[PDB]
């Protein structure tokens, strides 16, 4: 009765993995070779349309991960490698006098360093953060790097600001994005609408707090792989955000010699006024009633009768232990032991910061990199819109935990999947080819 | 429930022409392909045309091929058919009906679903 | 509606929309790998389509009947009350069957085209 | 002549050289980004021809008629005192317009063929 | 038989496994240049098959005469004591005339295709 | 053997202080110039 | 026996054996390999 007749342009899709395109509105995001962005983009809701998403699952977050490691590296390779800086050094205490949290951190070191001309040398003062400065045993100190790698300096034109990115698919693909309000990174999501492309994501490096990111629709949402598994991170997103503001409050020169031709070695000079430490306000009153959301929510997972308590991060390298960033180009590392100490049962905070020059990003060995000095005050303020916990009986404990840059990159591609469109099928319908 | 109820003229003379309406209620007019019998005062019934759900394809006996229009209006629920010459022979009640098609993806009629209550047409 | 508007639709009324996403499967190295394997599978299936006897045409009626084992529902309810999704997922296990048989039907017309055209 | 040798002709004599100017269509990584795009605008072209119903003609003949607002010159008049630079620039803005209606055309004849078909 | 199988079969045998080799025609900067040429090549020989009037068709008759001087081989003998390959080697040198006379042929048939729609 | 079609009752409008083909040809010089003299000597210990 | 031409000397002769020979070499000394650096991220290994 019935015969097979084929149909073209089904709307029918399969799980994929491709490699996408880049759409943009020196900094060093900034790239050239990455096409324009649609300025009225399209999205079609698609109705009565139930996808499956996993967002532990998102091919879109390794690719985003390489896409920034590759033009992290492209940025940062034309510039200058200062091998004839790891030297020994003849270092004393910047300020003897001063009795401040900041005493030692800063070092007045000498060194020999290189010049246009093979033949001649040159004696260069400097000043260096004890962060980036090892003792060898006025005293005698190598850069940490020297044990490690040869480090490329950063060229002083570069910006570090984030740029948004929006990711387009390939034609013959298309991105679904959830849009399910109080979605928990996996399972169908019921408002399901088809996009060409991503709204722009800013490629923000940060740990343990996640900055400038996107708030949740109605109430804090608490996303993990397993939160049986105590070794997987867990992902909270807060619907309102937290003012953080830093502040590197030292008047500090910067000063630059040539080291061979066409090649120059730019540092740390004078401070004028006071030497002071650089630290973030955070308000205690917002940063209570946020925590007490994330305390209920976690609730709901383990208990009412509980106890939720939260503590300072083990012991490990600074780059993993505190709060890391960018501010101004200069990188901050934190501490947090303030924000995380709590037992929870049923005006201002402040977080001392170290800025250290001497980088070693992306959990990577022997990329060492050389943040040149940032003149002036630098001030930011940020915007708070997500956690990063881990889990350690009655009382469960939490710790910021972090350090996999993934993880800040997946809190915002779990809302959109990837898919292929097979155009092609066949069905049932009452129509015979005319017969010969 | 469903109806069908035929609208149009009396008595023409041979040469002219006159239109014949049928308005439908009850069902999804769209969903339906529809066609018109006619009866002769003293005989049974025969086929006159077909026209199928959408509108754009159309059959027709014979011997009104080059004299009859089918036509319909998914959005007025009306299917109308404009009758040119209007011999001696075509004086019948003319029947709108529901069925005689199916469009590929439905279950085949090939049968006269629903009738009208018809109209007469006298020449 | 656009791409993909009418993917929760019934079957029958996406029909009307094939020609929307056909418009839109055509629309550094491995950005150009990229593109030249989506030319690569918008020709298999075009292939695959000539080689059926469908050639440019978005819906093609064959000669191969339904076997009635691939799915036994009826004809208005694979068509009113089910999706493309739905559908696909339903006979996934039967579709190279389906394709072995729309080939050696057109092969059998070619040759039978050929030996009617011979007649003089 | 060979390839372009009539684009200062009229119309109607140009008509005679479609297939010379067709086959010169087809015929380091930015190299072969260049090439890529070339295959992607080819099949472009050929896609768009077979969404209207034309698939491998050079003319094709369609059931959409002249509005007669596009363009109100005589019939001999574009076709023998006209070349085909001047026409496409005359009906530039009207081109979307003659695409969208195109493939309206065609999807009704296809539901139409269908239906034809199932016909016992 | 598979891909090839049928090379040293007579060159009627062979014709119907015309799609197997068809499927196995489409199925680092050097490796993705050979893949954009074998899309060039494949495309070159859809087209040239759109201009003589055959489109998606694997054996497709014309209105060109047999010369007699390309080969003067009676018609069983070519098809039952002979295999493609010696076949190809054998009419090689006219292959180019071949192919012109194909390309105006499908010209003519084109015009007088429209002619004969003209009519009202 | 290259070939020339003259084309007849064609006017094209031309203009060379737009021609692309001016910055394609200097990105080719350059982009040679520098791939044919990068694997040489690099004389850094002549800089005395 | 296989060669591009016998005749001419030039020319190499690649013999393929239909049964193959077992060949055993060793190196009977119990070697000891040290390493240093010579750069940062860089080390030189070497016999010792
Ligand atoms: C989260 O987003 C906020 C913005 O909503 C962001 O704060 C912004 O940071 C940038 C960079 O630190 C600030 O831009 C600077 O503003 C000062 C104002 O005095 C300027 O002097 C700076 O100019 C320097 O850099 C230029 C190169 O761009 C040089 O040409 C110039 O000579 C100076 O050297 C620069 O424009 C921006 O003002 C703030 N915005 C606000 C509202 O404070 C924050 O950093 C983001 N957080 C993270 C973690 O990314
Ligand atoms: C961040 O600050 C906390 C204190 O608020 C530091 O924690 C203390 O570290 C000392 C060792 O220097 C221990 O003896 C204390 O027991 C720790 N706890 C407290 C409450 O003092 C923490 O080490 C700081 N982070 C870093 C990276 O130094
Ligand atoms: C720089 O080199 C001179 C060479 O005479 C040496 O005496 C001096 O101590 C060096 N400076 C440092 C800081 O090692
Ligand atoms: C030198 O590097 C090694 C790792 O290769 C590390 O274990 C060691 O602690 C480093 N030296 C110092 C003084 O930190
Ligand atoms: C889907 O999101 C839109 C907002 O874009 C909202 O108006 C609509 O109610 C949502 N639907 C559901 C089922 O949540
Ligand atoms: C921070 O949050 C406020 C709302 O509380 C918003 O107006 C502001 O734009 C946010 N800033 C960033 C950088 O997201
Ligand atoms: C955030 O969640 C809390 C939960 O009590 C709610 O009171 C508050 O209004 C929410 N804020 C927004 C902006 O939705
Ligand atoms: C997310 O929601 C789904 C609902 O099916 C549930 O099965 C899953 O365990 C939830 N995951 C988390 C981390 O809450
Ligand atoms: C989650 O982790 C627990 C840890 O004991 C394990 O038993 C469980 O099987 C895990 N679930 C999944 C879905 O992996
Ligand atoms: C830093 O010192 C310079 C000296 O010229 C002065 O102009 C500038 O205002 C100072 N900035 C601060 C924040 O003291
Ligand atoms: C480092 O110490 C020397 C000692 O003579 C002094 O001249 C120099 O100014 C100091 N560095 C800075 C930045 O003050
Ligand atoms: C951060 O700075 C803003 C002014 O830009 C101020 O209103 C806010 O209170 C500051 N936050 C804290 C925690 O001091
Ligand atoms: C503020 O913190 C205290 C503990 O120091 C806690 O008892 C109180 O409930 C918190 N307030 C809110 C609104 O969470
Ligand atoms: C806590 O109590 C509320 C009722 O107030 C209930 O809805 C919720 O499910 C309880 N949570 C747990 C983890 O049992
Ligand atoms: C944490 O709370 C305790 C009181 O329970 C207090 O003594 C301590 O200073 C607080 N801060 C840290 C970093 O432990
Ligand atoms: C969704 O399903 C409902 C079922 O009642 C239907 O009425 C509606 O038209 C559907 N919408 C689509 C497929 O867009
Ligand atoms: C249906 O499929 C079975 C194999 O699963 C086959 O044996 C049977 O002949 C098929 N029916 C028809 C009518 O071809
Ligand atoms: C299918 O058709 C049969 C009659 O052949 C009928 O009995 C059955 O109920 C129908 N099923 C549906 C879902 O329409
Ligand atoms: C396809 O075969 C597998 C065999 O395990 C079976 O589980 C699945 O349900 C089958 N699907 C269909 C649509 O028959
Ligand atoms: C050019 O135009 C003249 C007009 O008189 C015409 O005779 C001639 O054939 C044309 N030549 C072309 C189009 O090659
Ligand atoms: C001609 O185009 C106009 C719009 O510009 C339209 O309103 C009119 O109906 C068209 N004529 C025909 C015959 O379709
Ligand atoms: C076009 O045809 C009309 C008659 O319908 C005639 O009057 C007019 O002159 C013709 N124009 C040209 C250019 O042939
Ligand atoms: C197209 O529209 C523009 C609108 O500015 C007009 O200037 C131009 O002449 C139009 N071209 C045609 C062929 O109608
Ligand atoms: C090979 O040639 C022999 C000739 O006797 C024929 O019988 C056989 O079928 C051929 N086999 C092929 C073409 O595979
Ligand atoms: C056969 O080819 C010759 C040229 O080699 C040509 O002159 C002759 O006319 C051709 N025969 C036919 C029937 O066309
Ligand atoms: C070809 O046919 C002719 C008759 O026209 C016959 O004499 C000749 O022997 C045949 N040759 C072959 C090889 O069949
Ligand atoms: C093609 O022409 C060449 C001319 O040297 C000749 O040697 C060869 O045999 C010819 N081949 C055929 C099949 O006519
Ligand atoms: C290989 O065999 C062929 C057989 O035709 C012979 O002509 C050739 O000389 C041989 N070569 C060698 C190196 O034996
Ligand atoms: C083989 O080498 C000899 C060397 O004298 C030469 O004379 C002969 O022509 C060569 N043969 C070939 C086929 O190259
Ligand atoms: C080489 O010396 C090591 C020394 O630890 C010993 O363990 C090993 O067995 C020796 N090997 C031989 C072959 O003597």
């Amino acid at each position: 009765n019935l015969w097979v007749t084929v149909y073209y342009g089904v709307p029918v899709w399969k799980d994929a993995e491709t490699t996408l395109f880049c759409a943009s509105d020196h900094n060093v995001w900034a790239t050239h070779a990455c096409v324009p962005t649609d300025p009225n983009p399209q999205e079609i809701h698609l109705e009565n349309v139930t996808e499956e998403f996993n967002m532990w699952k998102n091919n879109m977050v390794e690719q985003m991960h390489e896409d920034i490691i590759s033009l992290w590296d492209q940025s940062l390779k034309p510039c200058v490698k200062l091998t004839p800086l790891c030297v020994t050094l003849q270092c004393t205490n910047y300020a003897p006098k001063l009795r401040s949290m900041m005493r030692g951190e800063i070092k007045n070191c000498s060194f020999n360093m290189t010049t246009e001309l093979r033949d001649k040398k040159q004696k260069v003062y400097s000043l260096f953060y004890r962060l980036d400065v090892v003792q060898i045993n006025n005293k005698e100190y190598r850069l940490i790097n020297c044990n490690t790698s040869a480090i490329t300096q950063a060229c002083p034109k570069v910006s570090f600001e984030p740029i948004p990115i929006h990711y387009c698919a390939p034609a013959g693909f298309a991105i679904l994005k959830c849009k399910d309000k109080k979605f928990n990174g996996t399972g169908p999501c019921q408002n399901v609408s088809t996009v060409q492309c991503t709204h722009g994501i800013k490629p923000v490096v940060s740990t343990q707090l996640l900055l400038n990111g996107s708030l949740a629709e109605e109430e804090v949402i608490i996303r993990s792989e397993n939160i049986t598994n105590n070794a997987k991170n867990i992902l909270v997103q807060l619907n309102t955000s937290v003012q953080i503001n830093c502040t590197r409050p030292s008047n500090n020169t910067v000063k630059s010699i040539r080291i061979g031709p066409g090649q120059a070695f730019y540092y740390f000079g004078d401070v004028l006024g006071h030497v002071r430490m650089a630290h973030c306000n955070i308000s205690k009153a917002t940063w209570n009633e946020t925590l007490g959301k994330v305390v209920k929510q976690l609730r709901k997972h383990f208990g009412n009768n509980t106890i939720i308590r939260f503590a300072q991060s083990s012991g490990g390298d600074l780059e993993v232990t505190t709060h890391s960033f960018n501010c101004g180009g200069e990188f901050f590392y934190c501490n947090t032991s303030g924000l995380f100490n709590s037992t929870w049962i049923s005006d201002s905070l402040i977080l001392p910061c170290w800025i250290k020059q001497i980088i070693n990003m992306w959990q990577r060995i022997g990329q060492a990199m050389y943040a040149p000095p940032i003149q002036g005050v630098i001030r930011c303020v940020s915007n708070i819109t997500g956690l990063i916990l881990t889990r350690d009986s009655t009382t469960e404990t939490f710790r910021p935990g972090g350090g996999d840059m993934r993880d800040n990159w997946r809190s915002e591609l779990y809302k959109y999947k990837v898919v292929k469109i097979e155009p092609l099928g066949v069905a049932p319908t009452r129509c015979k080819r005319r017969t010969v | 429930e469903v109806q069908l109820v035929e609208t149009g003229g009396g008595l023409v003379q041979p040469g002219g022409s006159l239109k014949l309406s049928c308005r439908a209620s009850g069902y999804t007019f769209s969903s339906f392909a529809m066609s018109w019998v006619r009866q002769a005062p003293g005989k049974g019934l025969e086929w006159v045309s077909l026209i199928n759900d959408r509108g754009g394809l159309t059959f027709y006996v014979d011997s009104v091929k080059g004299r009859f229009t089918i036509s319909r209006d998914n959005s007025k629920n009306t299917l109308s058919l404009q009758m040119h010459s209007l011999r001696d022979g075509d004086t019948a009640v003319y029947y709108c009906a529901t069925g005689g098609m199916s469009s590929a993806l439905q279950s085949s009629k090939y049968y006269f679903d629903f009738w009208g209550q018809g109209a007469l047409v006298t020449v | 509606d656009g791409f993909l508007g009418a993917a929760g639709s019934t079957m029958g009324a996406a029909s009307m929309t094939l020609t929307v996403q056909a418009r839109n499967l055509l629309s550094g190295i491995k950005q150009l790998q990229a593109r030249v394997l989506a030319v690569e599978h918008y020709l298999r299936d075009q292939q695959l389509l000539g080689i059926w006897g469908c050639s440019g045409k978005l819906i093609c009626c064959t000669n191969v009947p339904w076997n009635s084992s691939w799915s036994n529902r009826n004809l208005s309810e694979i068509w009113d009350n089910m999706t493309w999704l739905q559908w696909d997922k339903e006979i996934s296990n039967y579709t190279q069957i389906i394709y072995g048989l729309l080939e050696e039907s057109q092969n059998q017309q070619e040759k039978n085209e050929q030996d009617l055209l011979a007649l003089d």
